[PDB]
C-alpha cells in the first residue's frame, strides 16, 4: 500500500486555503454537486481516482495541481520532481490538463489584497446581488458567481478588464499576457 | 457434503452475502428460482454439482476466507490451484457483475436506474437491476454496450476500464 | 439515452441551496407531502414529469425555473437558449407559469444578510412565537411559516411592509413595484 | 406444445408474473376460475387456444424476452411481426390496465383505495381493477370513473395514456 | 368403430365435466336418472339419440374442444346453459355466502355437504323457486352478493326470449 | 289403473327421500309396493297424494304428475282432513334442520339408553326417532326426553319449537 | 365523491411533523395499538370516521384539530372557516372536544428549542434512572413516558413545574393559566 | 335476520375479529370463525338485535351501528344500562387493557412470561389477547383474582393500567 | 365416566393438544391405533382402564387445569395428591418427550428435521411435522427407547441446546 | 403363530405402509390381486410361503422394526444374516422402486404425473397418486421392466434429479 | 439468571455499549449471529454458558459498574478476584481490539479505511463505520488474527500514532 500511503502523506500537509484553491482549480472535472460535500484532500483524491485521472502509473495531474498552487516542497519531498522538469513538461503542447483560463484566474486571485478586494466588490455591486457580496466571500467565489451569470467567459472579458482597470495595472498585464497566449 | 456443512454455511452468512451467492448461482440453476440459500444448496446437492471443491470455490467467490479456514479445512492457495486446474462453475461474467456492483455506492444506482428508465418501467440494488436487465434481454455476455455506455455517462471510468479488460480477456 | 441524459447532466450542477430555491419556487405544483422526501434534483424532475410539466416536447417550465434562480450558464450550454429570448418570452402576459408573488418573495429573500436576517427574526416576535424563530431557519422558511398562518397572503402584505420598513427601503421599493404591477 | 415446454415456462415464472399472467388471460377463460397458472395453461391447451404463436404472445406481453429467445427460439422482431399479422389473443384494454397497474406505487394505490371506498363497501391495483369490473363500474368502453380518479390524485400521465387509448379505438 | 370412440371419450372426461354434462342432459334423462356417463350413453341409445351431430353439440358447451376434434376426426335448453355459466363464474368464496343467504329457504341439513352452484340450482328448481320465466329470487340473491355483472347476463337472457 | 304414475313417482324421488315417506306413514298403515297396497286399502287417493308431496317439499312433481301446483292444493289441504298427524311432520322438520355433524353427538350421548350394538351403520335422526318409539321412550303427546336431548346438544331453537307445538295443540 | 376528495386534498398538505402532532393530540379517542401503524393522514382520518367523529355533516372535530396546530390556511381554503368563528365557537363551554390539558402539553412542547430540549432531558436525571431517560426521543415522547408512569397527570403537576422553572418562565405562565382555567 | 350477519362479517378487520371472538368466549364450543360464531349464537337463541348492538358497541364500530342497525350511541347505551349485560365486565376490561399495548410492550410481556411457559406454546408475533387466553387455560387469571397479571404489568413500567385494575377491583 | 363428560372434554380441546393426547396414550392403546380423540377415550372407557382419576391425570399432563376445575371439579393439589398415591397411566418417558417437545420453537424443529432428513425418507417427513411426530418416527425405527437415549441426546446437542441435554441427563440419573 | 399374529400385523400398519407392502407382494400373488391386506396375508399363509423368515423379510423391507421386535421377537441383525443366507422373496427391482418412491415428494410426483399424463390418460390417474401407483400403471403397459429401465431413467433425469439416475445405473451395473 | 434481570440489563444499555457487547461475544457464539443484545443473551442462556459470574464479567468488561452495583448487587473487587481465579469468557484479543476502538476518534477510522481500501470496496465504506466494523471485516478476510497482528500494527504506525502501537506490542509480549 505504498501509493495510498504516499497520497495520505501528501494530503496531510494541505490546509483549508489550499483545499479551497484545489477545489476551484478542479471545477472542469468535478461538478458542483460532488464539490459541495468535499471537506478534505482524501475525498478530492478519491473523486480524481474515480475518473481515472490519478493512479499508480499516472501522476501528471497531481503534479500539475501541486505546481499551480505553488507547493514545491511537497513535489520535491513526496514525489521526487523538480521545478525545471515540471516547467519543461508543461510547456510541451498537449500535456497541460488545466486550461490557461483557470490558471490566469487563480493567478489574478493570488494578487488581490483586502482593500483591493473591497474595491473589486464595490466596482461590481451593480450587476451582482449583495447575497454573494458578503465580507466572507473571497475572489474565487466572486469569479464562480460571475461565471454562473455568463458575464465572465473564455471569450468574454470586458467586465473583468473594466473592473481591474480601476484597481491596478499588473492585473491588466496578466490579462494581456493571457490574451497574447491565445 | 453432509447436512452439517450446509447448516453451518447457512448459519454463517448474512443477507448481503446470501443475495450475492444467489446471484452467482443463478445461472447453474437454469430453470429453478430458489427462495432461500438452503433451498439452493439442496438443489445443487441433489443435482450432483455440489462437492467439497465446488463449495470451497463458491465460498471463495463470496470472499469469506475464515469459513474456508474453519469449515472446509482449506486455505486460499489450495482453492486457487483448484481453480487453475479444474474448470470452475460460475462464469467470468457473473463474477465481473458482482465486482462491478460491489464498487457502486448507494447513490449511483439511483442515477443509473433513472437513466435506464426509458427502456423499462423501491430500494433497487445493482444486482437486482442487472437481473431485470438480463430478463429484458438488454445485457448479455455478448452484449455489454449498454452497461459500458451508461457507466461512462455517470462518470465512472474505472468500471468502464474493468469492462474493457474483461472484453479483451475473452 | 438522449433526453434523460440531458436532464441528469442539468441536475448534476445544482447544489443544495439551488435545490432548496427550486423546491420553494414550485410549491404551487408540489404539495408539502411530496416536498418533504426530496434531496436531489432528479426526484424533483421525476415529480414534474409525473404531472406532465416537463417532457421532450415541452421544456418551458424547466427553462423558467433555471432563469428565475439566475443560472444562465446552464441555459446557454445544456439547453441552447439566450437571456434575451427568455426575457422576451416571460414578458409576454399569460405565459409565466409561476405567479409573480412567489418571484417577488424570492427576490426579497435574495436581498437579506445575516444581520438583516436576525433583525427580521426579531421584528416578527409578535404574531409568531419563538418556536419559529430558530437560528437555523432561513428567510424562506419564515416566509412559508407566515404563509401557513394566513398573515402573508397574496392580497395581505401589511405585516411584511411593517417588518421591512425597519431594515431597508429597497425591500419596500420591490414590494411597491410588485403592487404597481399587480 | 409439449408438456415440458409449458412445465419450464411455469417453473421459470415469478409470483408477480404469475399473477399478471393469470389476470391477463381472463378474456379467454371467461367461464373458468383458474386456481394456478399451470392449470390455466392446461385449460388453454385443451381448448385449442394455445399454440407457439399464442404462447409467444403471452410471454411477450409480460416482458420476458429471455424466455422467448431461450425456449421458444423466437426474437422480439419475429414476435412483433406475428403480433402485427396474426390477430391478438388479448384485447388492448387488458394490456392498458396491466400497463397502468405497473406504474402506481403503494402510497398512490392506497390513496386510490381511500378515494374509491365510497362507491364500493394491501390489495394491489389489479385486484382493485377486477373488483371494479365485478360491480360493472369500469368497462373497456366506459373509463370515466378511472380517468377521474387518476386525475384527482395528481397523476396525469396515466390520464394521457387512457386518453390516447380512447382516441385510438376510433 | 362407433363404440370404440365413445368408450375412449369417457376416459378423458373428469368428474366436474361429467357433472356438468349430467346437468345439461337432465332434460334428456328425465325418465331415468343416469348413474354415469358410460350408462348415460346406454340410456341415450335406448332413447335412440345416438348421433354424431347431436353428441358433438354437448362438447361445445362443455368447452372440451380437443375431444370434439377427435370425435370430428378432422338441442339442449338455453336456460340450463345460463345456470351452468353462472355456476362456473362463481368462485369458491361466494358459494358459502350463497348457501348462507338461502339457508332459511330450504333445509339446513339438505345443504350440509359442500355444494356446487349447479346442485343449489337443482335444489331450488325442485322447489320451483326458480323458473325460466321467474328469476326474481335469483336476481335478488345475485345482487345481495355484490355481483352486478351477472345481473346483466340474467337481464340479457330475460330480454332475449 | 296406471303403473306408469307409480314408476314415475319411484324414479323421481331419490334414495334419501324415500325414508321421509316411510317415516310419514308409520301410524297410517302397517317402497312403491306399500304405496300400491295403500291405494288398494282405499285410504290413498289423488287428493291425498298431493299431501305427501306438500309435506316432503318437492313441488316439481305436483306440476309434473298432479298437474296442479301448490296454488290449487293449498286450500284443499286445509279443507281435507289431516291424513298424516302433525307429530310426524314436526319430527320431519326437526330432522330437516339437523346436519350430519350433529347426529353423531345424539347417537354418542344416547348410546347408553338404547342398544349399544349395531351402531356401525350411520343412522339418520329419523332412525333414532323410530328406535326411541320402539322402546316407548317417546309418545306423540310426550316429548320431554326429546326436548331434554335437544337442550343437551346445545340447540335451543328446536327446544322452543317443541314447546310451541305442544302449546298449539 | 367530493367529500373524500376534499379530505384527500387536506391530507396531502400535511407533512410528517404535523402528522405526529395530530397523532399526539388525538390520544384520547385513539388507543396506542390503533395508532402505531398510522403513518399517513388518510389512516388517521379513516380511524376517526370509524368512531363517527367525522362525516359530511359533522366536521367540527377536524376544524378543532386543524386550529390547534395553527394551520389556518387549510381552514380558510377548504373548510371555509376563519379564525374568529373558531375562537367564538371554542369560547362557548362544552364545544371543546379536546381537553385543555393536552393542548397545554402541546403548547409547552412547541415552545422548546434544541438546547432547551437537551436541558429538559438532563434535568430528569435527579429523580429517574437511565431506564426512562432515553435521549433519542423528543419532548412529546418524554411527556408520553411521564404520563405512562403516572408521574405527570391532570391532578399531578409538581414535577412538571419543577422542571419548567429551570429553563424558562413563559412556560410557567402557560401552566399557571391552565391552573387558573381549572 | 340473515343479511345483517353477512353485512357485519364482510366489514370487519382481523384483529377486530380476534377481539370479537375473545369477547364472545363467554357464551361451550370454541368457534372457528366469526361467521360460525354468529351462526352458533343465533341458533342458541341468545342472539338478538339488542345483543348484536351491544356486541358492536363493545368493539367501537359506531359507523356500522348506524349503517346497519339504524341506532345511535345513546339508545344502545340506555338499552345496555337497563337490560342485563351479555359480556361480563371482566372481559371488557381485558379487551380495553389489550387495546393500549403497542408491539414493544407485548414483546416484553411475552419475553417475561416465557420463563414458566413453553417456548413454542407462545412462539412469537402474537397479540396480548392470546396471552390472556393462555393464562386462562393455565388457570391463573380469573374474574376474582388478578394479582399475577397486575404484578407482571407493573414489571414493564405501566402503572396507569395498574390503576385501571385497582379501580375495577374497587368497583366490585 | 359417562358419555357426557367425554363429549364435553372432546369438544373443548383444540387441534394442537389433540396430537399431544394421542401421543401420550400410545402405550396404553397399543393393540389398536385410534384415529381421533373420541375413539381413543371410548376405547379406554370400554376396556375398563378409564376412570375419574385417569382422566384427571391426562388433563394434568396436557396442562388444561381450567377444564379440571370446570368439568372434573378438582384443583391442582388434589390431582397431584391422587397421582402421588396411584400408579401412573403414562410413563415418565412419554411425559419427558412431551415436555421437551414444548420447549422447541419453529427454528429448532426445522433444523432438526433438515439434519435428520437423510436417515428417513425425504418424502416421509415432507409435510411440516412437529417434534412429537419426529419422535414417533424415530420410535418406529427402534432408535429411541425408554432406556436408550444416546442418539436423541447427541441430536439435541447438535443444534446447540444444552439445557435440554441437561434435562435428559437429569432424567437418566433419576432412574 | 396362528391367525392372531397376522391379524395384529395387519391392523398395526397404516395406509402408506400397507400400500408399500401390497406393491412389494404384488409379484408373488400374481394369480389373484388382493384388495385388502387381510386377503394378501391369508393367501400367503394358505400356500405355506408365510413363515418366520418371510414375515421378517416383509417387515424389514417396509422399514418397521417396532412390529418386528414386539411381535416376531427377532432382532434386525439376525434378519439380515438369514436374509443374506436364504433366497430373497422380494425382487431387487421392487425394493429399488420402493426406495425411489420414498425419495420423492409431492411436487416431484406432481411433475411426473403432469409430464406422463400423455400416455396414461386423464381418467387413469385423475386423482393425486403416489409414485408406486404410476409405476404400476407403467408396468401395465410393459414400458418398465427389470430388463428395461431406460424410460424410467429418462423421466427421472427430466425432473432434474441426477442422484436417482445414478442409483438406477448403479443397480444396472450390479446386475 | 432469570429473564427479569436480563430485561433490566438490556433496558439500561445504550447503543454503543450494545455494539461493543455484540462484538465482544463473537467468540462464544461464533456459530450464529444475534440481531440485538437480548437475543444474544437468550442464546447464551440456552447454550448454558450464561451464569451470574459470566454476566458480571460481561458487564465489567464494558465499564458499566453502576449496573453491576445495583442490578446484580455485586462488587468490582469480587469480579476481579473471580477473573483472577476463574477462566475468562472472552480472550484478551477481543478486549484489546475494544480498547483500541475506544481510543480512536471519528476522524481516524476514515483514514484507516482509506489506507486499506485496496482489499475492500467502496460499497461497505459508503456508510459510516466504527473501528469494530473494520476489525470484523478484516477478520472475515482473514487479514488479522489473534496470532497475526503485523498488518494492523503497521497501519497504526503509518498514521502517526505510536501509543496504540505500544499497546499492541505490550499485548504481543504478554504472550
Amino acid at each position: 500500500m505504498d501509493f495510498s500511503r504516499n497520497l495520505y502523506d501528501i494530503g496531510e500537509q494541505l490546509d483549508s486555503e489550499d483545499l479551497a484553491s484545489l477545489k476551484f482549480l478542479s471545477l472542469d472535472y468535478i461538478p458542483q454537486r460532488k464539490q459541495e460535500p468535499i471537506k478534505d484532500a482524501l475525498m478530492l483524491f478519491q473523486r480524481l481516482q474515480e475518473k481515472r485521472m490519478l493512479e499508480e502509473s499516472n501522476l501528471s495531474f497531481l503534479k500539475e495541481l501541486l505546481f499551480r498552487i505553488n507547493r514545491l516542497d511537497l513535489l520535491i519531498t513526496y514525489l521526487n520532481t523538480r521545478k525545471e522538469e515540471m516547467e519543461r513538461e508543461l510547456q510541451t503542447p498537449g500535456r497541460a490538463q488545466i486550461s490557461a483560463y483557470r490558471v490566469m484566474l487563480y493567478q489574478i486571485s493570488e494578487e488581490v489584497s483586502r482593500s483591493e478586494l473591497r474595491s473589486f466588490k464595490g466596482g461590481l455591486q451593480e450587476e451582482i446581488s449583495k447575497c454573494k457580496l458578503d465580507d466572507d466571500m473571497n475572489l474565487l467565489d466572486i469569479f464562480i458567481e460571475m461565471e454562473k451569470r455568463v458575464i465572465l467567459g473564455e471569450g468574454k472579458l470586458d467586465i473583468l478588464k473594466r473592473v481591474c482597470a480601476q484597481i491596478n495595472k499588473s492585473l491588466l498585464k496578466i490579462i494581456n499576457d493571457y490574451e497574447e497566449f491565445s | 457434503m453432509s447436512a452439517e456443512v450446509i447448516h453451518q454455511v447457512e448459519e454463517a452468512l448474512d443477507t448481503d452475502e446470501k443475495e450475492m451467492l444467489l446471484f452467482l448461482c443463478r445461472d447453474v440453476a437454469i430453470d429453478v428460482v430458489p427462495p432461500n440459500v438452503r433451498d439452493l444448496l439442496d438443489i445443487l446437492r441433489e443435482r450432483g454439482k455440489l462437492s467439497v471443491g465446488d463449495l470451497a470455490e463458491l465460498l471463495y467467490r463470496v470472499r469469506r476466507f475464515d469459513l474456508l479456514k474453519r469449515i472446509l479445512k482449506m486455505d486460499r492457495k489450495a482453492v486457487e490451484t483448484h481453480l487453475l486446474r479444474n474448470p470452475h462453475l460460475v462464469s467470468d461474467y457473473r463474477v465481473l457483475m458482482a465486482e462491478i456492483g460491489e464498487d457502486l455506492d448507494k447513490s449511483d444506482v439511483s442515477s443509473l436506474i433513472f437513466l435506464m428508465k426509458d427502456y423499462m418501467g423501491k430500494e433497487k440494488s445493482f444486482l437486482d437491476l442487472v437481473v431485470e436487465l438480463e430478463k429484458l434481454n438488454l445485457v448479455a455476455p455478448d452484449q455489454l454496450d449498454l452497461l459500458e455506455k451508461c457507466l461512462k455517462n455517470i462518470h465512472r471510468i474505472d468500471l468502464k476500464t474493468k469492462i474493457q479488460k474483461y472484453k479483451q480477456s475473452v
